């Protein structure tokens, strides 16, 4: 039996499986309540990557530009390119300068306007008077390094209240029982190897996304999906996977980020001939588009020949025509990194970009409540019992098939304290517990010893690095059938190999290759589940861009796209659909028609 | 239980100009009040010293 | 925040110490059996 | 059963020193089958190792001979490589790949400092030495115990605490643009506690003397304008020798990745807490 | 003098651990301060217990003597005896020093 | 003066540690009293 491993058990009112923004906010909120709330991270929490963001804090506040929060919703709605559930992203718009404000509270250090105001700065995408206000500045950007001190000044309020943090625990599995309830969570210290089974009411399912599935992409080496593979393990379906946005520029060959909102202070792009082209594809907003638009027309360019740099393979991103003031003032974390990471001194040279895997619009599907659902098997959607996705892992449709660009911090916070307010409003705090299933955690244990004791002839390595160039050159910006199709072979077989991996280390005190193991399994669902996805939309529709069908059908592929991984052993992926709302919260905003532009 | 150990700062970092630097004032100070003290001490343990006696004498 | 006779504080203090280490090094006052031997001599 | 053991300790504590002064820096081949000739076109790791779980490991340097013509410049992308290639059961923090998370801080060949935003000497004869931060717990390899780090951030209350009710609730709090450059340079840092792990007096003292990073960050919430406990953090970390037991020394300013100066902060600390001390008594009177 | 017996308790283990103390150095912790450690947590837990209805003084009580308690926590691998010597720690005490 | 070398071994010596601030006043009352004793004795 797997009983010698060491098992404890705890009990909670509730968990939060993260520690990013999203994860932080939820707890502190949830510890506002009056809710024994605990935290599950296997990284401290100021080294998530809601760290690495640098543009700003998106919300409607009124200080550089007269603005409404009714344009800033339909914004969002057209840079969803509607695929978005009106709703949440209804509820999202009408929160965010309270969350900003509330944010602003906590300390966050923003950068103040002469009057004393929080800063703002254009960003791709924006506008006013519903698209005919011409640019809009609303994005609250604290420097450079917005993520940075986001994150600590939602840490420092989180140790203001007692969080019970369980740092560097990974998650190993959801403990669900018959009834289709998460019931709570089985996670291990990396310490020493203890496994924790950890029963609770609620579990906020905020864990980030799968940035590491590419070769060349922007996310930390820790974004590797945990959230959305233990639902998938679990039977819950996925949402929207085959949408992946790419942020159009990220320093070549290294995958680091350059901030967009260098673009919205007056940068440009250029190909080889030495001229912005981005007029041809956007002629309204010229560089500040859609992050998707933007990529689309960098590829084109360096396939039409024009790449700028040696061997034609990227363009550049011109930022010395500023003054060294305002890209020391505004933009000097970029300016270091950029100086590190390519050796061009921003101030007085072009840096090289291309476009890089930088956002997951996909995850665990949910109502804008922050709560998980599922297709019922008559194919009507039912609320998971004690589950409530939220964040980057949430797919609440907030976000649709093109992430609108600095809306992601925007989704964290208000939708971490959305989702402690449904606890608040469904649960209450003196509620006893019944007793966790009889197979509390028989499969999570025999996964991990599984892993732990492999002796297969294919190293991690080998197989995470075959899935991650199978998508980097079939899931690339521009998709095909045939590649697609090839593609998913490739994945098959590498998911065939990856029931025979090898394994090094036998040891469990910080056994970092088998939590890498451990990660690559989820990695490969969620590859397997994109690409799928992926191949099965027969359309052209937000990051979603097929060289077959480049129009996208309003009247056919208007719905979220499902994906299941059911008997993970077999590996077979199945595809089912949900309908998209159009309808709002509240009569004050009419829902944006579909319309024909998207820029 | 095996104790955790650890390695020494000192014994693995490059040697830099400001541990020079505040360390010689220290190691000056230090020097200055061992001195005066050392010397107290000398004064001390040599006047405690007994006097010359004869040669073979007993008591 | 004044400090009466702050100047004879520190003059006091100084005395002090100049006293105690005097008396406990006996600095000045030093042995030369040591330099007999390098001494020429009278008489 | 058992019995008194203090002489046998006490043999082995000493013929162990003494051995360990003999054998210094013990070195263990990675691979031995590598023909001297090879060895020309290799730069040589030796990678710090240790597995406490394992009751039969012991510290020791492991030499690795890597071509680095097959990776990137940086410390991380090398300790990265020998992992995935050679061995991969070595153990180390990694998450952000651009020296923003800080996890990775470790001794990169003498100097503590972020593995993936620092360079190694590209001469291919002089050693690269790779080990976990200095006077910290070793876990396993380069991960060390920084608990007690956290726990004593933890202690400074760094959350912004606000006497006076805000006017009107629908506005953010005032602060001029001079008000927030007073934070430049100073809310920067990543909590890598490479800076407060080369302070001497963090050496001596680790749990009395709070680091350099801590006390930046109680500057940091001090210095800052919307907060209104100025006077009680000042007083708060004015006890015993949570920060008197600094000597100016300024490793924490010369180390430090981000280009931030902790020392200059410790020293307007002291100045604040030195006007503190005597204003508390020539104020109220 | 509670908070000064778990020091005494952490300097023992410091001093054990010292890189000057090449004439005392013991790989493994013996049993009596195996149990000095178990019983001191045992006294420090009913105390804590004991103060539920001072929510601040239950509040210093741990932030100042559970401090020591946490690095002696750190000073040892987590084999031997540890899950049980650390039973009543790991509760609730071990997660507030994390 | 006298707290600077309590600081010393303090910080320095690990064993020093032990002593409580009350015992280390109770060392440097007595040392006072100690100075004024010698100070006022050599005259005599
Ligand atoms: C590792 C192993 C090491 C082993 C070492 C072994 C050493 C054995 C020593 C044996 C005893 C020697 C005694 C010498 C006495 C000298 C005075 C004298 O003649 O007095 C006459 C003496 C009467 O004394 P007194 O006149 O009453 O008072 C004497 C006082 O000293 C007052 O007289 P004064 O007023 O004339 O004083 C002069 C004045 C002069 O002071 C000054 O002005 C100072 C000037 C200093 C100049 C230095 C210049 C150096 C240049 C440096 C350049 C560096 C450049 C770098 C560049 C770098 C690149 C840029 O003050 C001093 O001399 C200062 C002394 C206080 C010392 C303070 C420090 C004490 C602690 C530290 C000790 C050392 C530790 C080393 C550890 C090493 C570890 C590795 O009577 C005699 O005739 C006795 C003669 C001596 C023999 C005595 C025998 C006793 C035997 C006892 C039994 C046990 C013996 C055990 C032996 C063990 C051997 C292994
Ligand atoms: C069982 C009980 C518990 C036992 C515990 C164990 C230990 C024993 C404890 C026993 C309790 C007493 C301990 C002694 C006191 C300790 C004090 C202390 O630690 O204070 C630290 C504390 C350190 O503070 P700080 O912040 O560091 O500042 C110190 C600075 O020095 C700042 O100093 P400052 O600036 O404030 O100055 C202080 C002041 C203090 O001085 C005074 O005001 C006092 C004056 C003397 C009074 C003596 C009264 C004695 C009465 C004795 C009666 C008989 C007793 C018999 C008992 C028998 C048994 C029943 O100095 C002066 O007044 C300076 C006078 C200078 C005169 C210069 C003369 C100039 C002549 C020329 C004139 C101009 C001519 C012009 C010509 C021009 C020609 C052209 O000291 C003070 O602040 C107070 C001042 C120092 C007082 C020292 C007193 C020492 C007394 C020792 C007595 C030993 C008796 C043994 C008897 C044995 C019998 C068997
Ligand atoms: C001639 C007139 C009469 C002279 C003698 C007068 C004696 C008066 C009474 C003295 C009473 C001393 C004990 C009470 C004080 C507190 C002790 C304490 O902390 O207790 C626990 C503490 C033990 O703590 P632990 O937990 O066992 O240790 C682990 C901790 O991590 C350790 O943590 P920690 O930081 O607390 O430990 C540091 C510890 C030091 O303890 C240690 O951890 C290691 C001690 C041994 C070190 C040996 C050297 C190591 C290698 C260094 C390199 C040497 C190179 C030499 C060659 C150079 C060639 C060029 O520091 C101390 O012991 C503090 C006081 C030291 C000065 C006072 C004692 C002076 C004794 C001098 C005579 C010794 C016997 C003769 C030796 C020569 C025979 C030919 O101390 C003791 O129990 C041992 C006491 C010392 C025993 C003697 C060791 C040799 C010391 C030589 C010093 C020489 C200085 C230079 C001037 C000498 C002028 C005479
Ligand atoms: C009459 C007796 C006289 C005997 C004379 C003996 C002289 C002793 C001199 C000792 C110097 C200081 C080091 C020991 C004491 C340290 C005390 C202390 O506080 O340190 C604690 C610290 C160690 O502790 P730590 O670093 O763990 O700090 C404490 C941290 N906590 C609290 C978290 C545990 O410092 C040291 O001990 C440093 C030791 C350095 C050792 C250097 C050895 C150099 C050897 C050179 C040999 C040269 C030979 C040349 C031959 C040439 C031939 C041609
Ligand atoms: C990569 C990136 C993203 C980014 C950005 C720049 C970069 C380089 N700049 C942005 C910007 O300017 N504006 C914006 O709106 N977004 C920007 N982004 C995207 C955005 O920051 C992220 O999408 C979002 O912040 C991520 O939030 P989330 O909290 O969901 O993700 P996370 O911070 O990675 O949180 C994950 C936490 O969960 C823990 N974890 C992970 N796996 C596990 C398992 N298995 N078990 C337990 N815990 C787990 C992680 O340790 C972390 O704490
Ligand atoms: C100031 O703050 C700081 C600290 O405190 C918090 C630190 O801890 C630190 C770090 C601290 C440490 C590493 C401490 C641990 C290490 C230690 C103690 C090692 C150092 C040890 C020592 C200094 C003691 C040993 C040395 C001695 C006894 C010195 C002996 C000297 C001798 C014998 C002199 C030799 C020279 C001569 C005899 C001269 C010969 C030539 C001539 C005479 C010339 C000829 C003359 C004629 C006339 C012809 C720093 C850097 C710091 O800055
Ligand atoms: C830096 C930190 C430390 C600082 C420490 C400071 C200490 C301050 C001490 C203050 C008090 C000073 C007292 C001085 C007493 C000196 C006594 C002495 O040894 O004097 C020398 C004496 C012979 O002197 P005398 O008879 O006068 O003959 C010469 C006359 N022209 O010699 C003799 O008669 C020889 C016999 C007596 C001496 C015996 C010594 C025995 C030592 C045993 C050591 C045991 C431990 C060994 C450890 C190592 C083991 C491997
Ligand atoms: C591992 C090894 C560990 C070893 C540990 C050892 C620890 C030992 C600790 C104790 C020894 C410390 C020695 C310090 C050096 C001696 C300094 C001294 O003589 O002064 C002592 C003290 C003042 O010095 P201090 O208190 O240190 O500094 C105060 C700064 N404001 O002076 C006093 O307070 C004494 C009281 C008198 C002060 C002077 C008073 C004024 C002087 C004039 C008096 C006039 C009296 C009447 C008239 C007489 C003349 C006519
Ligand atoms: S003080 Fe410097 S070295 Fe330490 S964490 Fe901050 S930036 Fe990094
Ligand atoms: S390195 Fe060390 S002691 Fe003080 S000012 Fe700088 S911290
Ligand atoms: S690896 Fe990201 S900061 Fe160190
Ligand atoms: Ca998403
Ligand atoms: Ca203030």
């Amino acid at each position: 039996l797997t009983d010698k491993y060491t098992v404890i058990d705890h009990t909670y009112d509730a968990i939060v499986v993260g520690a990013g923004g999203a994860g932080l906010r939820a707890a502190f909120g949830l510890v506002e309540e009056g809710f024994k709330t605990a935290c599950i991270t296997k990284l401290f929490p100021t080294r998530s990557h809601t760290v690495a963001a640098q543009g700003g804090i998106n919300a409607a506040l009124g200080n550089m530009t007269e603005d409404d929060w009714k344009w800033h919703f339909y914004d969002t709605v057209k840079g969803s390119d509607w695929l978005g559930d009106q709703d949440a992203i209804q509820y999202m718009t009408r929160e965010a300068p309270a969350a900003v404000l509330e944010l602003e509270s906590y300390g966050l250090p923003f950068s103040r306007t002469p009057e004393g105001k929080i800063y703002q700065r254009a960003f791709g995408g924006q506008s006013l008077k519903f698209g005919k206000g011409g640019q809009a500045r609303r994005t609250a950007c604290a420097a450079d390094r917005t993520g940075h001190a986001m994150l600590h000044t939602l840490f420092g309020r989180s140790l203001a209240y007692n969080c019970n943090f369980f740092i560097e625990y990974f998650v190993i599995d959801l403990i669900m029982d018959e009834e289709g309830a998460c019931r709570g969570v089985i996670c291990m210290s990396m310490a020493d190897g203890s496994i924790h089974r950890i029963r609770a009411h609620y579990t906020v399912l905020a864990a980030g996304g799968y940035g590491r599935s590419y070769l060349s992409c922007t996310a930390a080496h820790t974004c590797t999906g945990d959230g959305m593979a233990l639902a998938t393990r679990a039977g819950l379906p996925l949402e929207d996977p085959e949408f992946v946005q790419f942020h159009p520029t990220g320093i070549y060959g290294s995958g680091c980020l350059m901030t967009e909102g260098c673009r919205g202070e007056g940068g440009i792009l250029v190909n080889s001939n030495g001229e912005a082209f981005m007029e041809k594809y956007a002629p309204t907003a010229k560089d500040l588009a859609s992050r998707d638009v933007v990529s689309r027309a960098m590829t084109i360019e360096i396939l039409e020949g024009r790449g700028v740099g040696p061997k034609k393979d990227h363009i550049f991103l011109q930022l010395h025509h500023l003054s060294p003031e305002t890209l020391h003032q505004r933009l000097p974390g970029i300016s270091e990194t950029a100086r590190i990471f390519a050796g061009v001194d921003v101030t007085k040279e072009p840096a090289p970009v291309v476009p890089t895997v930088h956002y997951n619009m996909g995850g665990v599907p949910t109502n804008w409540k922050t709560e998980v659902i599922t297709q019922d098997k008559n194919g009507k959607d039912k609320i998971v019992p004690g589950l409530l996705a939220a964040g980057e892992n949430a797919c609440a449709s907030v976000h649709g098939a093109n992430r609108l660009g600095a809306n992601s911090l925007l989704d964290i916070v208000v939708f971490g304290r959305a989702a402690a307010k449904l606890v608040k409003e469904k649960l209450k705090p003196g509620t006893p517990h019944k007793d966790l299933p009889k197979n509390a955690g028989e499969q999570a244990l025999a996964r991990l010893d599984k892993y732990r004791f492999a002796n297969g002839e294919y190293t991690t390595h080998h197989v995470r690095t075959a899935m991650q160039e199978t998508m980097q050159r079939h899931a690339a910006v521009f998709r095909i059938e045939k590649l697609m199709a090839e593609g998913v072979q490739k994945l098959d077989h590498i998911y065939e190999q990856s029931k025979s991996l090898k394994t090094f280390d036998r040891g469990l005190v910080w056994n970092t290759d088998l939590i890498e193991t451990l990660e690559l399994e989820n990695l490969l669902l969620c590859s397997k589940q994109t690409l799928l996805a992926g191949l099965l939309r027969k359309e052209s529709r937000g990051a979603h861009a097929r060289d077959d069908f480049k129009e996208r059908d309003d009247k056919n592929w208007m719905k979220h796209s499902l994906t299941w991984i059911k008997d993970v052993n077999t590996g077979k992926t199945e595809v089912t659909y949900r309908d998209v709302i159009n309808h709002t919260l509240d009569s004050e905003v009419t829902p944006v028609p579909p319309a024909k532009r998207s820029y | 239980m095996r104790t955790k150990l650890y390695n020494a700062a000192y014994f693995l970092l490059n040697n830099n100009e400001s541990f020079g630097h505040s360390f010689g004032i220290r190691l000056k100070i230090v020097g200055l009040n061992t001195w005066i003290v050392g010397y107290a001490v000398s004064r001390y343990y040599f006047s405690s010293l007994r006097v010359k006696a004869a040669q073979d004498e007993r008591f | 925040l004044p400090i009466r006779n702050i100047q004879f504080a520190r003059y006091h203090y100084l005395a002090a110490v100049t006293v105690f280490t005097y008396f406990a090094t006996r600095c000045c006052l030093l042995d030369y059996k040591k330099y007999y031997p390098l001494a020429s001599v009278k008489k | 059963a058992e019995s008194n053991d203090a002489t046998s300790i006490c043999l082995e504590s000493i013929s162990g020193t003494i051995k360990g002064l003999q054998k210094a820096n013990y070195v263990v081949e990675h691979n031995p089958n590598l023909t001297s000739e090879e060895k020309k076109h290799l730069k040589q790791f030796l990678v710090y190792r240790y597995n406490p779980a394992d009751p039969h490991d012991q510290p020791k340097y492991v030499s690795y001979w890597c071509d680095i013509k097959k990776f990137p410049p940086m410390f991380l992308d090398a300790i990265l490589y020998i992992k995935n290639e050679l061995d991969p059961t070595l153990s180390i923090r990694r998450s952000c790949r651009e020296g923003i998370c800080g996890s990775c801080a470790v001794n990169c060949d003498g100097l503590h400092t972020l593995a993936c935003i620092s360079g190694f000497n590209r001469d291919l004869s002089k050693p690269t030495i790779i080990t976990p931060l200095g006077h910290m717990f070793i876990l396993k390899d380069l991960v060390v115990d920084m608990t007690n780090f956290y726990a004593q951030y933890k202690m400074i209350e760094p959350y912004l605490k606000r006497k006076t009710p805000k006017p009107d609730a629908n506005k953010e709090y005032p602060q001029s643009p001079e008000q927030r450059a007073l934070l430049d340079g100073l809310y920067e840092c990543v909590l890598c506690a490479a800076c407060s792990t080369s302070c001497p007096s963090y050496w001596w003292h680790p749990d009395r003397y709070l680091g350099p990073a801590i006390l930046q960050q109680a500057y940091r919430w001090i210095v800052d304008s919307r907060d209104e406990y100025t006077q009680e953090r000042i007083e708060r970390i004015a006890e015993d020798v949570r920060l008197d037991d600094c000597q100016q020394i300024g490793m924490c300013s010369f180390t430090c990745p981000k280009g931030l100066n902790p020392q200059l902060s410790l020293k307007n600390l002291m100045d604040m807490v030195k006007d503190f001390r005597q204003k508390r008594i020539e104020q109220e009177v | 003098e509670f908070y000064w017996e778990l020091k005494t308790i952490y300097l023992e283990l410091s001093r054990g651990v010292a890189t000057s103390n090449f004439h005392n150095k013991r790989e493994v912790t013996h049993s009596i301060i195996e149990s000095d450690i178990k019983n001191s947590i045992h006294k420090y837990i009913q105390l804590i217990d004991d103060l539920k209805d001072y929510p601040e003084w239950q509040h210093k009580v741990r932030e100042e003597i559970g401090y020591y308690a946490h690095m002696i926590y750190t000073s040892v691998n987590h084999d031997g005896n540890f899950p049980e010597i650390f039973k009543e720690f790991n509760k609730v005490d071990s997660l507030y020093y994390f | 003066m006298f707290k600077e070398l309590i600081h010393i071994f303090r910080t320095y010596y690990i064993t020093f540690r032990y002593l409580k601030k009350s015992n280390i006043n109770f060392l440097k009352n007595l040392s006072y009293t100690l100075i004024a004793y010698y100070l006022i004795i050599n005259f005599q």
